[PDB]
């Protein structure tokens, strides 16, 4: 008796993987080797971004499964690799239970350049949208019961850093504890602040002594925010300790991070030591120049650091804590190194969605 | 124009009762009355829409029915912080007015 | 999250003209139409009028007829509410209000502003 | 009640609206999916984003064609509607639900009713009217 | 279950496959379930149990896929069960000395 | 006998089938008609691009000026002259093919395309407005 | 011009499965229906089953189904037919034919494959 | 009746498309709105 009727322009999506343009807002004169790729990969920013707040919707953000993460990661490669060349770059390669393989030792001119972080934008291309969770005490996962269109994304900082997050971007309402799967001991915990903590970090006027001073007060006030978020999954009775770390190579013990150039190894024993129950403090920081890549597995030879002050502040905003799992009391040990956990703090609410403007129906035409 | 009546004015009652206040209108106004509370120094918020559909975000322990020119807002318990002044606004034509205020103590 | 914003205070010699804002935050602002009221200190609310913010289109009460005037502006999300020949009697708190507008009628005010005293 | 008229909830704000009324709102997502270092970069890839936009409004364009509806955006066929694809009450249907789970449900069974709107309709209609 | 043998004072090497030809987060754990090393990214962690200065991995296989464990100098305490986690997939390698 | 359905012979794969079959098929010819090398290769595959959706773009308005847009098969109201190489209707759809009906057919498509612009459109259409 | 190449002969153990292939050349294979047929040595003819190269839908006789599945691969235009629980009786020469296809109905196998023998 | 209505005769015989565009200068929107809203979602809300 009724019959089906088709429909051009009704308000759907899916869930889709596609690629998407950078947009940053670049300058096209500077040799910062951020501007170089930005005007050899991104177009201008619009001034007027689009935002749409939609009506009673949900939707299922997953977060440790995202689209847009492992397309963030590609990108910040192909700048590390364009940019930082390094002297003496070992790769080990070996195409095919014992397999014996040499290392490649790809040698090139290394200069000295410039290097400061700018903000990035990711803008989804004409016929895809891109939802945001607005909701302020978002688990990471699940679903959320605000959503909002947006055109394209805040000011995303690309910081390359490990066991701290710099320069990050802030919470809403308190501090916040994401992970894929917790009581499971092996995943990552990201723990994201409600104020930024403010770092001065600097090599002033032996060459390889870099100072890097933090205030004990606001610290102190931050972890009792972030012990206090931590004992409600665990019983609200349990003792808390922060350790230093555990082994490992040199990047991921320490707070290994950039600064005008030079690779600060900096030093944490200081700062994770309070065991928690129911004024500024100094850090020996060494610049290196024989490292370990993140980009692929092989080590790379920079230069000897560039004479002059070296001087940076930065607001360290998130933390990357390890439960160490056993047989009472929990002790908390930071890590990451895994480049994702940086860029998965801060793409932790966007999906992307392909429009499907074409739907059919059925009532009581004729013909 | 349309004159809204509440009864009673004052009232006074203790912590656990149950009240009803009526709201009556000069003509018929079928069902679009909407329902409203104030502190003083503070803006009003919305309870029922529609004579008799809960706002999302209030307590279940209210309730509204009526129809016609007679109206009831009932309280099941009374609770120390919902004591306010309770409005009542019919939108059938112009003008919209309000009704007298019904201060509870 | 939904919120209003309004302007700050102001006191008018009589026979004036006061102007007043309301800023949307948190939602669409051409999708729900404001309503204006006001409370004079001691007595109860009274209405003003209600304004589509899409086509301009606006609905002023007979008592008040050439009294207040309503406009917007979609660049900034605001609603500017314009008061002439100001007598004695307008001394009051104003309260813009964003009414739910289900199926296009008037349903009921869910968010309201913060107030903006005159006297 | 007092009415003043309609508003513009956005590109794609009556997702959650039911599909009564998202049927009204039809022409606003479907108007925006058309909405010398610096030349040869920046210039390029913008022109194959609009010229990939046009050609993707074409094809949907030229789908609707091949469908019998040439340029309406509601748009009613002669295909009936089999009763193994998930009926309700016309109430239910259309003023329950919204486009959202109406089109996580039927996509099981979307690819019949294309290929059923195609045939059924254009060479159904068709071909009678050659004789 | 894969049953290793060796001998004191000498080193052990436990083999744990991958299904994939890319680089993946491991882990290892002991009965106990407490880590003693583990990689993020192109990085090796080790964990906090005895076991810290004894422990090592192959490099240059992480590419490849097989992804080993390395005991130098062992004593008869490390004679224990051990769960290799790669893709939500537990390898049990049993191991007597 | 038994089947099992329609098969897609491809584009242009009916040009040696009748005339009578190969017109059910037009929906098939119909889809497929719609740094150095950023400088050099890309701007080529653009021009080609944006050159194939204009073409289709002139011929689709010139279906719609005939009254015919959008739809792959429309009837008119011109007569079919007899001096247009008559022949019966079951021997043109069933035993000749396009190619040669564009051989038999080529002298007069001109007026026949001239006799479809001056009047249908032009005559449904001011005789309406009056 | 038009051939039919092939796998191949296989020897395989009772209980087991055979995979044979056929790839077409000097035709669209997407355009005529293909036919798959077994020979035991010194019997006559007797058929498997069709499939729609297009389509992927295939169809098999009354005894055989759930015994042999027939898929298609448009990438490098090729037929694959499995047979499971190889018996005894099912030793013989292969052959795959296209199908004429006139007016979208069977009517005759005009090219043929020069046979997979299974064992 | 209004939006300045004349005769058809010297509507079609005596202006030129220049002078009736300009004519209509100041009510061309409410003629877009009648013709694009309320209008073909009336005969569509209709036909269903
Ligand atoms: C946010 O999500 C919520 C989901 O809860 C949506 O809210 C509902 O939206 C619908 C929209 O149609 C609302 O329906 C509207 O209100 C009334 C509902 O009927 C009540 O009132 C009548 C009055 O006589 C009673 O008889 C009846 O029993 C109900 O108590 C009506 O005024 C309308 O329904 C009528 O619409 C037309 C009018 O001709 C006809 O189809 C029918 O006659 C029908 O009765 C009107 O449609 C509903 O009230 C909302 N609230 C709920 C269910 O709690 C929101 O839509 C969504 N937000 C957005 C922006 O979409
Ligand atoms: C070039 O390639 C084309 C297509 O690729 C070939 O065209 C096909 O030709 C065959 C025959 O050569 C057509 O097949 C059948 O035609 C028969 C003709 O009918 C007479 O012969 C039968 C013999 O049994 C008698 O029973 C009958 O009474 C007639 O005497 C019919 O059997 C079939 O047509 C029937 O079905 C169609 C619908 O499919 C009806 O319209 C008919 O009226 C009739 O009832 C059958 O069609 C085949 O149809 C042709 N293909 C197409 C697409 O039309 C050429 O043969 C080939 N070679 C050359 C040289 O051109
Ligand atoms: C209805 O659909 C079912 C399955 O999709 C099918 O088997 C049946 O033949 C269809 N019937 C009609 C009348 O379309
Ligand atoms: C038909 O064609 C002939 C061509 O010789 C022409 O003379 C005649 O006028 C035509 N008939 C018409 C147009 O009615």
């Amino acid at each position: 008796n009724l019959w089906v009727t088709v429909y051009y322009g009704v308000p759907v999506w899916k869930d889709a993987e596609t690629t998407l343009f950078c947009a940053s807002d670049a300058k096209a004169y500077e040799t910062e080797k951020h501007n170089v790729w930005a005007t050899h990969a991104c177009v201008p920013t619009d001034p007027n971004p689009q935002e749409i707040h939609l009506e009673n919707v949900t939707e299922e953000f997953n977060m440790w499964k995202n689209n847009m993460v492992e397309q963030m990661h590609t990108d910040i490669i192909s700048l590390w690799d364009q940019s930082l060349k390094p002297c003496v770059k070992l790769t080990p390669l070996c195409v095919t239970r014992l397999i014996n393989c040499n290392t490649s030792a790809i040698t090139q001119a290394c200069p000295k350049v410039s290097f400061e972080p700018i903000p990035i934008h990711y803008c989804a291309p004409a016929g895809f949208a891109i939802l945001k969770c607005k909701d302020k005490k978002f688990n990471g996962t699940g679903p959320c019961p605000s959503v909002s269109t947006v055109q394209c994304t805040h000011g995303i900082k690309p910081v390359v850093s490990t066991q701290l997050l710099l320069n990050g971007s802030l919470a809403e309402e308190e501090v916040m504890i994401r992970s894929e799967n917790i009581t499971n001991n092996a995943k990552n915990i990201l723990v994201q602040f409600n104020t930024p903590v403010q770092i001065n970090c600097t090599r002033p006027n032996d060459i390889r002594q870099a100072h890097c001073n933090v205030s004990k007060a606001t610290w102190n006030e931050t972890l009792g925010k972030v012990v206090k978020q931590l004992r409600k999954h665990f019983g609200n009775n349990t003792i808390i300790r922060f350790a230093n770390s555990s082994g490992g190579d040199l990047e991921v013990t320490t707070h290994s991070f950039n600064c005008g150039g030079e690779f600060f190894y900096c030093n944490t024993s200081g700062l994770f030591n309070s065991t928690w129950i129911s004024d500024s403090i100094t850090l020996p920081c060494r610049i290196k120049q024989i490292i370990n890549m993140w980009q692929r597995i092989g080590q790379a030879m920079y230069a000897p650091p560039i004479q002059g002050v070296i001087r940076c502040v930065s607001n360290i905003t998130g933390l990357i804590l390890t439960r160490d799992g056993g047989s009472t009391t929990e002790t908390f040990r930071p890590g990451g190194g895994d480049m994702r956990d940086n860029w998965r703090s801060e793409l932790y609410k966007y999906k992307v969605v392909k429009i499907e403007p074409l739907g059919v129906a059925p009532t009581r035409c004729k013909r | 124009d349309i004159q809204l009546t509440q009864s009673p004015s004052f009232l006074s009652a203790s912590v656990g009762d149950k009240v009803t206040i009526t709201c009556r209108a000069s003509q018929g106004v079928r069902n679009e009355l909407a329902w409203y509370q104030q502190k003083p120094g503070k803006a009003p918020n919305l309870l029922i829409y529609y004579a008799s559909t809960l706002q999302s975000g209030v307590p279940s322990r209210f309730s509204a029915t009526g129809s016609g020119t007679h109206f009831t807002l009932t309280v099941s318990s009374l609770q120390p912080e919902d004591f306010a002044t309770y409005f009542c606004q019919h939108m059938s034509s112009y003008p919209l007015t309000f009704g007298g205020g019904t201060k509870v103590e | 999250q939904e919120v209003l914003v309004q302007s700050g205070a102001e006191v008018k010699k009589p026979g004036a003209s006061v102007k007043v804002s309301c800023r949307a935050f948190g939602y669409t602002f051409t999708g729900n139409a404001l309503h204006w009221v006001r409370q004079a200190p001691g007595q109860g609310l009274e209405w003003l009028g209600w304004i589509n913010p899409h086509s301009g289109d606006t609905t002023t009460s007979q008592k008040f007829q050439g009294r207040v005037y309503m406009t917007r502006d979609k660049s900034i999300n605001t609603a500017f509410l314009d008061v002439t020949r100001l007598t004695s009697d307008d001394t009051g708190i104003y309260y813009c209000a964003r009414d739910k507008y289900y199926g296009n009628e008037a349903v009921g005010m869910d968010v309201w502003g913060q107030g903006t005293s005159v006297t | 009640a007092v009415g003043i008229g309609a508003v513009f909830l956005g590109f794609l704000g009556a997702a959650g609206s039911t599909m009564g009324a998202a049927s009204m709102t039809l022409t606003v997502q479907a108007r925006n999916l058309l909405s010398l270092l610096k030349l040869t970069v920046w210039g390029i890839k913008q022109l194959q984003a609009r010229v990939l936009a046009v050609e993707r409004y074409l094809r949907d364009q030229q789908l609707l064609g091949i469908w019998g509806c040439s340029g309406k955006l509601i748009c009613c066929t002669n295909v009936p509607w089999n009763s193994s694809w998930s009926n309700r009450n016309l109430s239910e249907i259309w003023d329950n639900m919204t486009w959202l789970q109406w089109d996580k449900e039927i996509s099981n069974y979307t690819q019949i009713i294309y290929g059923l709107l195609e045939e059924s309709q254009n060479q159904q209609e068709k071909n009678e009217q050659d004789l | 279950k894969k049953v290793v043998l060796g001998k004191k004072g000498d080193t052990v090497e436990l083999t744990c496959t991958a299904s994939q030809k890319k680089s993946i987060q491991f882990h290892w754990k002991n009965s106990n379930q407490i880590k003693i090393l583990g990689n993020q990214g192109s990085f090796l962690t080790k964990g906090p149990s005895k076991l810290n200065d004894r422990a090592d991995s192959r490099r240059s296989l992480w590419d490849q896929g097989n992804f080993p464990l390395i005991i130098k100098n062992l004593k008869i305490e490390d004679s224990d069960t051990y769960i290799c986690e790669v893709e939500d997939q537990k390898e049990e390698v049993q191991l007597l000395v």
